[PDB]
């Protein structure tokens, strides 16, 4: 086989220099996952309903899109009804 | 949609009184429901005998009256038929048969307000869910 | 020239090998997976089916999907900058659109993915039967996740990115397509199983006719890439076989394109199949024992009652799995055997 | 009825008999080593 | 410890103490000692989550209701009147792993690596017949007395739980065990099938005890005999004798015991009592049918005469062979049988007039009890069936019980099937391959 | 020394076919179910086997086709009970009740059990490894799993797969309705064993073929390059690996063939030992995962999943399936 | 050895994005309705 020329990923993930970067790089992304949850920005970027906007006090039908090029709206009066 | 005070809050008694359960309280005759009585009445049904719901409308015209918390927990103690015309005790969980049905022992009387309440609440929750059967699943 | 210039580093010996096929591979591919892992995680499918689809919502690995874009959105490519999102990403989730994007993106990943095969192949020095072999994937992909949806109504009753989503898939075809009754899956079935028995029973064959070069008990040490020797018996394997199952291999080169012919060929043959149910063209019925049943209310057999199955899965299945069709039904119509 | 059972039951037992003595006469002996 | 030196690699590294019988001993002493712990740390564990008010079979326990089988910790009806058994056996236990580890890591790592040069009593060579069988003769001892401890248990100290005793299940002393060879030995002797059920029926203590006196003695003289004595002639030439090759041997028997053990806890409900394990599955299923001609019977039904959709009886009709059973898909579960069910069986199967007589309140509430608690769950443990919605948290102990052996009982024929060959491809000289200079099949002639 | 003869002749490696001790039970078994097979399949009469007097046509002189037909199994009234001819009053008994299913089954069981130890007594005879047979217990196990293990657990040889294509699509619906296997991490380990059974060898099938060397010309195929028994291998593994090993990384790839081909047969074999536990586990019905109602907003309403889709489909199967033999609403048998 | 390289890339745009995700999905652990 040889070897390509990149350096042996077993010589660096034993090597100080590596995990004296990478104790405060993944940890950091870990943390900033957490945020993204905690902070609940991830409800408002994507759209996701939280556990109390799924529904009104006194609805059970779903709000489902019916229209085709309308449907930006339909979703946005939905979310004003709650 | 959220867990508001007007939902948790059941008639109390047979003549218009009621009250407001707190969410723990709700929380708390669920899990003893699940403890207690699940066995037989999952989703508000009867599996040992299907003609018999825990559906509120049916509670209601039961002989007595068993559409509030006074009715429940009352049946709780002295189970009878839906007419009332005998005690089946010796047949249904009650703390008058512990002795035969163990469960119901470590019962106190503020664990089956929270149960009692627990039934009335969930078909204001699920609708006809409660007590409708595999066809509402 | 620049041309020439850019073909050598693309084709740079590397860990990860390139090449001109990379540049539509890689981001295509990428955005694929990473498409998936996004909607899995935090996108949800409430507008579009009604339905949690997401770790967020409370879903696990088993029940996340990638959900389709609502029936009334047609066969829509549902771009961002498209006329239904017009540039709002939230809304564009919300929607469906990761859906598309990630069968398009996935769809031109393979087209990449395929090259890639043929451009190492031909730097190598070897033939391109695998990626003739790559054909069948491809092929079962465009039917089903293009194709069938197309013949369809619309996006929506394609295949959703999930596990349990593709559980749905399953029981929907039995349900309504009848898709077990259908020759062309039936190859399919036939190639793929068959596939299983001969990568087994290769396998266990070449490891049980192993030449004795070494001392060790462990034989894997035994071998040197290098080698100009076989190192099994196919002398010994070929009487063994005979003599238990009456025919035997005789010929390598033959063994092994067998191998790339049979599960090829099944999944070659399924896609066909699909093809045909996208326009609802099913191996559905029997007319002859139709009429036979009709006539003669004693007349029964394992088809007439996986028949009876379909029309409980369709009827129980359908108000929850096409909430765009509104269908409300009565407990007194669902089609119900007795005490159940 | 009875007589198919008697069948069957001797059957049986002559090839079961086969395979008993058949692997107890030096079945590891048997090898082309 | 080396594959360059051993031939083995490190996932077969095991391999290399077939001829260190030091190593070897070390390492079946603190494997030894882990089985014990798990009996001890479980015990212990299910205490701790133990609710005395609650069924056995509602808590996940399989380890308490093996115990309280023994007597021990319970009373009239199975109910809890002691915990205090239970925390016993799960300390001793666990306390014995500490001593079993203690000599299996010493043997391992620092005892001598071979026996033979040190205790020619204790030192082993696999082909000397003459001495494993005398090792197996004092492991069958073993075997025997451990027989004769239950049979000592039943008889002498304390009894058993008898969920047949009269006026309800209780711990019961067992003054006669049925020592007649012809119902004894006859177990052996009946057909695996339905109706029949082989060992698995047996469906009184007086057998069970019985059965295990002369197991008890049988291991005993056995013991005896392959100790004083050597292998056979025919044997000698019928075996493979090699260390690989009895592997192959006790691994085939423990997955047939394995297999056994499963229909054991499925099907029988005495040594296996439903008060501790839960219901089986015949017997939930023959509980519905009772829950449900009881409730329409009060409704003024005729149970009898009542016919079903496909002309057979609703409630009740008839087996194969006459006797008068349940109606349903439980037609099939016939065969059951269950203390609750039997007061109301006749010499021509289910009595009609018992019925509508002399049903009893407790066989009501015991026919509902397994009928809601039948052994159907999912894997994340919900009770019911697949399509039931999430509420009960229950799988009976008789589904993890038999799935769990299953699965091991087939691997273990697997392991049968894999050392065995090996055993035999060992011994003739051909386990690392063919002889390239001297491949047998081309000193054959052509099949054609 | 005359029943030397016989004993050398039964395993004797110069026959055409071997016979062997295993043999000596396989072959009459084996043409035992065989020939019953064939005859029921063809002019069999109904069979009830739900026992409730429904009788259901099997063979094809009453109605059927190769899709349709099948041999159907025993009554629900028999259960596991032991059904041979001698326990009948007659054959029209013996035939209404599911007689031949059990005639079958059983004689194949024990042929295709002595079918695999006759695997490693040939491989013994000729100085091969024993293993193959070991291979061969995954599809053997998954046999014994549909045939025997599951009509056990389920109290009736009624609920056995039939011996048919129709009859198997019936026993395969009305199980994940009762068991949900698709969300049964065994079947879905089965799924991944013979989907990566059948990649693995489309794959190990196109790579050798790649690297085939050179022998023939383009008016003539390439698989007579390859000469029977020869000693030089056919193709150069090294390309093949330098190619695949391109494709991904060279560390995802094998330079060892004996490494390699036992991948190939240990991936499809443990996924298919697996799917077999999976039936023979759901027969004591510890089934598949249950997520129904599993996601609650916070008012309490249910939010479905696909799982509660696929329990809707489950639904479906259940209440219609064997429409006649409920009388009582748990299902249970 | 190169330190920044086409298999660095490679591996931080499965890496980087992996382990962002696993924290995000560790905090929906504790979300509660
Ligand atoms: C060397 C070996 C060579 C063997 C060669 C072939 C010889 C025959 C093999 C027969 C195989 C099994 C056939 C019967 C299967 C079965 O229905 O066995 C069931 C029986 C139990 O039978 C049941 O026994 C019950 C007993 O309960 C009764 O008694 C109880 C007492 O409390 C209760 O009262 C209860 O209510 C009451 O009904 C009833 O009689 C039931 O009707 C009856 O069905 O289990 C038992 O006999 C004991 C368990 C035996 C093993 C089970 C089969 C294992 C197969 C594994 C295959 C793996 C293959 C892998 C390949 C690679
Ligand atoms: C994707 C992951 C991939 C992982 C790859 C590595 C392979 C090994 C995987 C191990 C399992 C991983 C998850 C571990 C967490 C877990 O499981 O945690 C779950 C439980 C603990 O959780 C508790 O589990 C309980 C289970 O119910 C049990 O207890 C209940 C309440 O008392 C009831 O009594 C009920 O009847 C009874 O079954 C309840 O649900 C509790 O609410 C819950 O808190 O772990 C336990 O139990 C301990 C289990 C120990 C082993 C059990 C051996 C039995 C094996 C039987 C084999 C049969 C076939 C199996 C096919 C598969
Ligand atoms: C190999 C690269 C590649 C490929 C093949 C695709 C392919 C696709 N992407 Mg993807 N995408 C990529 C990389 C790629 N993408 C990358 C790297 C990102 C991250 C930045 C994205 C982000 C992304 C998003 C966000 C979306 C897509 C979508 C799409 C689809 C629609 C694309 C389209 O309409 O283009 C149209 C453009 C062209 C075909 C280019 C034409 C170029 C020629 C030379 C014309 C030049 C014109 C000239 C300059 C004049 C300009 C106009 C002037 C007169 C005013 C399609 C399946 C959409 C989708 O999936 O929706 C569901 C979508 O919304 N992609
Ligand atoms: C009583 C049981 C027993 C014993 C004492 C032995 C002893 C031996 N076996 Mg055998 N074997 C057994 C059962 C047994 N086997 C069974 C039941 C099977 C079928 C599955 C096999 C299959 C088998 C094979 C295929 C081979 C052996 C071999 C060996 C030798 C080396 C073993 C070794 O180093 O393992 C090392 C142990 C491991 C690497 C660990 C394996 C862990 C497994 C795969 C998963 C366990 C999962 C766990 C239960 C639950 C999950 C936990 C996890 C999530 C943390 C040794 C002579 C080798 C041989 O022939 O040597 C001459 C060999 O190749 N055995
Ligand atoms: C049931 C499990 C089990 C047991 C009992 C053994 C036992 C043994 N193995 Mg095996 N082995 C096992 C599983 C097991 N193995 C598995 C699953 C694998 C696959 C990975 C292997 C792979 C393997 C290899 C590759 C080799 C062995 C070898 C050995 C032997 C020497 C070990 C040694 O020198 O360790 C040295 C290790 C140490 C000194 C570290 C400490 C070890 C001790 C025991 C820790 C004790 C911890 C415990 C909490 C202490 C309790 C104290 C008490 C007072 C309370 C020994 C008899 C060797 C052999 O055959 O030699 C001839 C060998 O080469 N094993
Ligand atoms: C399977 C069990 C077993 C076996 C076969 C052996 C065998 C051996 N051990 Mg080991 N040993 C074991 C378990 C075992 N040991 C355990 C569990 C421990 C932990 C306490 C030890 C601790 C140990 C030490 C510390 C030493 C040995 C040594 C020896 C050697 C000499 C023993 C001797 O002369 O005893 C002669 C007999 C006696 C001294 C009297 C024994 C009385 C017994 C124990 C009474 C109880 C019997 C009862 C039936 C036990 C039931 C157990 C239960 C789990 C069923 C020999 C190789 C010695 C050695 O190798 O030195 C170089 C040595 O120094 N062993
Ligand atoms: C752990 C138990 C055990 C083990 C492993 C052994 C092992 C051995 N014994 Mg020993 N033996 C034991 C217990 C055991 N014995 C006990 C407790 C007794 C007292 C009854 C004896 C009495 C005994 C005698 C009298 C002899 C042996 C002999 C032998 C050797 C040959 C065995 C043989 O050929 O079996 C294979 C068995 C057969 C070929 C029998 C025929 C096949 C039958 C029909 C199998 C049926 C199986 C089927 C599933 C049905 C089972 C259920 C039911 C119907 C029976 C071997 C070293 C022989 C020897 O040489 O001793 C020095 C010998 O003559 N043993
Ligand atoms: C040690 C663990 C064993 C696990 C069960 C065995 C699985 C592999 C064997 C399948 C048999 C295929 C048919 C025969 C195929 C055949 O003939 O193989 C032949 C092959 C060649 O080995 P040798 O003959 O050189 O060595 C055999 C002995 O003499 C030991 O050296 O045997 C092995 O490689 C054994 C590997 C043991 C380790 C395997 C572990 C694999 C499972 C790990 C856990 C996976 C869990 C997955 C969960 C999703
Ligand atoms: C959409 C879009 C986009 C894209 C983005 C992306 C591409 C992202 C990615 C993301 C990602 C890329 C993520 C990842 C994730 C990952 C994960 C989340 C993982 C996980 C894992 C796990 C969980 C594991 C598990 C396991 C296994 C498998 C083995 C065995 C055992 C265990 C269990 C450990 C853009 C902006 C361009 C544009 C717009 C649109
Ligand atoms: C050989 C070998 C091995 C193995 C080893 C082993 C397996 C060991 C074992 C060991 C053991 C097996 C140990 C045991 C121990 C135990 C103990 C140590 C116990 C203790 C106990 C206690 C401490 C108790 C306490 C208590 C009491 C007293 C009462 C109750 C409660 C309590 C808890 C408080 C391995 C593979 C690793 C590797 C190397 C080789
Ligand atoms: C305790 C008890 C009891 C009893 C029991 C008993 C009494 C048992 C016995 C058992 C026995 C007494 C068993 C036996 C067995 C036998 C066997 C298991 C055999 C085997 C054999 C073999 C394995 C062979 C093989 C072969 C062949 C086939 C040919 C030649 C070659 C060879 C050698 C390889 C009862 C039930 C009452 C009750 C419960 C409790
Ligand atoms: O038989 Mn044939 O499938 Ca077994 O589950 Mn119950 O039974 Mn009837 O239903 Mn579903
Ligand atoms: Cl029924
Ligand atoms: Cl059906
Ligand atoms: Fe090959």
């Amino acid at each position: 086989a040889g070897t390509t020329g990149e350096r042996p990923f077993s010589d660096i993930i034993t090597s100080v220099r590596y995990w004296v970067i990478h104790s405060i790089t993944i940890p950091a992304l870990f943390i900033a996952g957490w945020l993204f949850v905690s902070t609940g920005l991830a409800y408002d970027v994507f759209g996701t309903p939280r556990p109390d906007s799924y529904y009104a006090q006194e609805q059970r039908s779903i709000p489902l899109v019916t229209d085709r090029f309308e449907a930006k709206q339909q979703v946005e009066t939905f979310l004003e009804q709650l | 949609a959220e867990l508001t005070p007007e939902v948790l809050t059941v008639p109390l008694n047979s003549e218009g009184k009621t009250i407001t359960l707190t969410e723990k309280q709700y929380l708390e005759g669920k899990r003893l429901f699940q403890y207690a009585c699940a066995s037989c009445h999952v989703g508000g049904i009867t599996k040992t005998n299907p003609s018999l719901d825990l559906r509120t409308e049916t509670l209601a015209l039961a002989t007595p009256p068993r559409d509030n918390i006074e009715g429940l927990v009352d049946y709780m103690k002295n189970p009878t038929t839906y007419d009332g015309e005998q005690e089946i005790a010796e047949v249904h969980p009650s703390l008058r048969s512990a002795d035969i049905f163990p469960k119901m022992r470590n019962l106190t009387e503020k664990d089956l307000v929270a149960i009692a309440g627990h039934i009335l609440v969930e078909p204001k929750i699920l609708g006809d869910k409660w007590g409708g059967g595999k066809v509402y699943y | 020239g620049w041309f020439d210039i850019l073909d050598d580093w693309l084709k740079r010996d590397r860990f990860v090998f390139v090449g001109w096929s990379g540049i539509l591979l890689f981001p295509c591919a990428y955005l694929a997976l990473g498409g998936w892992l996004t909607g899995t995680t935090f996108v949800t499918s409430w507008y579009t089916h009604g339905l949690a689809s997401s770790y967020l919502e409370g879903c696990n690995f088993l029940t996340v999907a990638v959900s389709t874009p609502a029936n009334s959105m047609g066969h829509s490519l549902l771009l961002l900058w498209g006329p239904e999102a017009q540039g709002d990403f939230t809304r564009w989730c919300q929607l469906g659109g990761l859906w598309t994007f990630i069968a398009l993106h996935g769809a031109f990943g393979l087209i990449g993915f395929m090259l890639r095969q043929f451009e190492i192949a031909r730097l190598v020095g070897v033939r391109p039967y695998n990626a003739i072999a790559f054909s069948a994937p491809i092929a079962v992909f465009v039917s089903v996740f293009l194709i069938y949806p197309l013949g369809q109504s619309s996006w929506f009753f394609a295949p959703s990115f999930g596990v349990a989503a593709i559980f749905r898939f399953l029981l929907f075809f039995q349900g309504f397509h009848n898709w077990t009754l259908n020759p062309f899956h039936m190859m399919g079935v036939a190639g793929v199983l068959g596939g299983a028995l001969l990568c087994a029973i290769h396998g266990a064959t070449v490891e049980n006719t192993l030449f004795q070069d070494g001392e060790g008990a462990s034989t894997f040490r035994a071998f040197n890439p290098t080698q100009a020797e076989e190192t099994y018996s196919m002398v010994t394997a070929n009487r063994f076989w005979s003599q238990i199952f009456g025919i035997a291999f005789s010929n390598k080169r033959w063994l092994h394109f067998f191998m790339l012919f049979v599960p090829v060929t099944g999944l070659w043959m399924s896609a066909i199949g699909v093809v045909g149910l996208a326009l609802n063209l099913r191996s559905y019925d029997f007319i002859s024992q139709e009429i036979r049943a009709a006539e003669d209310p004693e007349f029964e057999t394992f088809y007439t009652k996986n028949l009876l199955l379909n029309e409980g899965i369709r009827a129980w299945m359908a108000p929850q799995d096409q909430p765009h069709e509104n269908f409300v039904f009565p407990e007194e119509v669902l089609p119900r055997g007795n005490a159940l | 009825m009875e007589t198919l059972k008697i069948t069957v039951y001797i059957v049986v037992t002559f090839f079961v008999l086969l395979f008993v003595f058949g692997f107890l006469s030096g079945d590891p002996a048997r090898n082309p080593k | 410890r080396d594959q360059e030196s051993s031939g083995f690699a490190w996932w077969a590294g095991n391999a290399r103490l077939i001829n260190l019988s030091g190593k070897l001993l070390g390492a079946h002493v603190a494997h030894a000692g882990l089985i014990v712990f798990w009996a001890g740390a479980m015990t212990l564990f299910e205490l701790a989550h133990f609710i005395p008010e609650k069924p056995m079979y509602e808590q996940g326990l399989i380890l308490i209701p093996h115990i309280a089988t023994l007597g021990w910790g319970v009373g009239p009806g199975g109910e809890v009147v002691d915990t205090f058994p239970f925390f016993v056996v799960g300390v001793v236990h666990l306390i014995s792993s500490a001593v079993l580890g203690f000599g299996g890591v010493y043997h391992a790592i620092r005892g001598p690596e071979t026996l033979e040069e040190y205790s020619s009593f204790f030192g082993y060579d696999w082909k000397d017949k003459n001495k494993m069988t005398t090792i197996l003769g004092f492991h069958l001892i073993v075997l025997g007395i451990g027989a004769l401890l239950l049979v000592a248990k039943a008889m002498f100290f304390g009894g058993l739980y008898d969920t047949w005793a009269p006026g309800g299940g209780d711990v019961r002393v067992i003054t006669n065990p049925t020592l007649d060879p012809r119902v004894i030995f006859g177990y052996l002797l009946k057909s695996p099938f339905g109706g029949e059920g082989w060992i698995v029926s047996v469906n009184n203590l007086e057998d069970v005890v019985g059965g295990h006196i002369w197991i008890g003695l049988i291991c005993i003289a056995g013991g005896i005999w392959h100790i004083l004595t050597t292998p056979f002639g025919w044997a000698r030439r019928a075996f493979i004798w090699s260390g690989e090759a009895y592997l192959s041997y006790s691994l085939g028997a423990l997955s047939m015991m394995g297999f056994i053990a499963t229909c054991f806890v499925w099907f029988n409900n005495t040594v296996y009592p439903s008060e501790f394990y839960g219901p089986t599955g015949p017997e939930a299923s023959q509980a519905q049918a009772m829950t449900f001609l009881i409730r329409d019977q009060k409704l003024g039904a005729n149970v009898g005469s009542a016919q079903g959709p496909t002309g057979l009886g609703k409630y009740l009709m008839r087996s194969p062979t006459g006797e008068i059973i349940f109606g349903g898909e439980t037609m099939r579960f016939w065969d059951f049988r269950g203390p609750w069910l039997e007061p109301l069986r006749g010499p021509n199967g289910l009595d009609l007039n018992k019925i509508k007589n002399d049903i009893q309140p407790w066989q009501e509430r015991r026919a509902a009890e397994y009928m809601t608690h039948a052994p159907l769950g999912s894997l994340n443990s919900v009770g019911g069936v697949a399509t039931e919605i999430n509420s009960v948290n229950f799988v009976s102990p008789r589904s993890w019980l038999a799935t769990s052996h299953f699965v091991l009982a087939f691997f273990f024929l697997v392991g049968h099937l894999w050392h065995a060959g090996r055993a035999r491809a060992a011994a003739a000289g051909f386990e690392k391959g063919i002889d390239r200079e001297s491949e047998p099949v081309l000193s054959m002639p052509s099949l054609d | 020394n005359l029943w030397e003869r016989f004993c050398n002749w039964v395993t004797s490696t110069d026959n055409r076919l071997y016979v062997g001790w295993f043999g000596v039970i396989m072959i009459p078994t084996l043409l035992a179910a065989t020939i019953c097979f064939v005859i029921a399949f063809i002019a069999a009469p109904p069979v009830d086997i739900d026992g409730i007097r429904e009788p259901v046509s099997g063979s094809l002189l009453y109605g059927n086709n190769i899709i349709t037909g099948a041999v159907v199994p025993s009554s629900n009234a028999i259960g596991l009970h032991f059904y041979p001819i001698w326990e009948a009053a007659s054959l029209d008994e013996w035939l209404y009740n599911g007689g031949p299913y059990q005639l079958i089954i059983f004689h194949f069981l024990l042929g295709a059990s002595c079918y695999m130890g006759r695997q490693w007594e040939l491989s013994y005879r000729l100085g091969m490894r024993p293993w193959i047979c070991v291979a061969y217990s995954a599809p053997l196990a998954s046999a014994f799993a549909v045939f025997l293990i599951y009509p056990i657990g389920q109290g009736s040889f009624s609920d056995g797969m039939p011996l048919g294509i129709s009859g198997t699509f019936n026993f395969m619906i009305v199980f994940q309705a009762e068991h949900n296997i698709l969300m049964h991490p065994f079947h879905q380990l089965g799924v991944a064993g013979v989907f990566g059974g059948a990649l693995f060898c489309a794959m190990h099938g196109s790579l050798v073929t790649s690297s085939l060397i050179r022998e023939t010309t383009e008016t003539e195929s390439a698989n007579y390059g390859y000469k029977f028994g020869q000693e030089e291998e056919t193709y150069n593994i090294v390309a093949a690996h330098g190619y695949f090993g391109r494709l991904i990384f060279q560390y995802a790839s094998f330079n060892n063939s004996r490494s390699l081909h036992f991948f190939l047969a240990a991936w499809p074999v443990v996924g298919v030992w697996f799917t077999a536990l999976g039936i023979s586990t759901m027969a004591f019905n510890l089934n598949g995962f249950n997520f129904n109602h599993s996601v609650i907003d916070a008012k309490g309403n249910v939010i479905n999943t696909w799982a509660d889709i696929i329990n809707r489909a489950n639904l479906g199967m259940e209440v219609m399936h064997e429409r006649n033999a409920h009388n009582f609403p748990l299902d249970l048998a | 050895y190169p330190i920044f390289t086409v298999r660095w890339v490679a591996v931080h745009t499965l890496a980087v994005p992996t382990i962002f995700f696993l924290g995000a999905i560790a905090a929906m652990q504790f979300i509660q309705r």
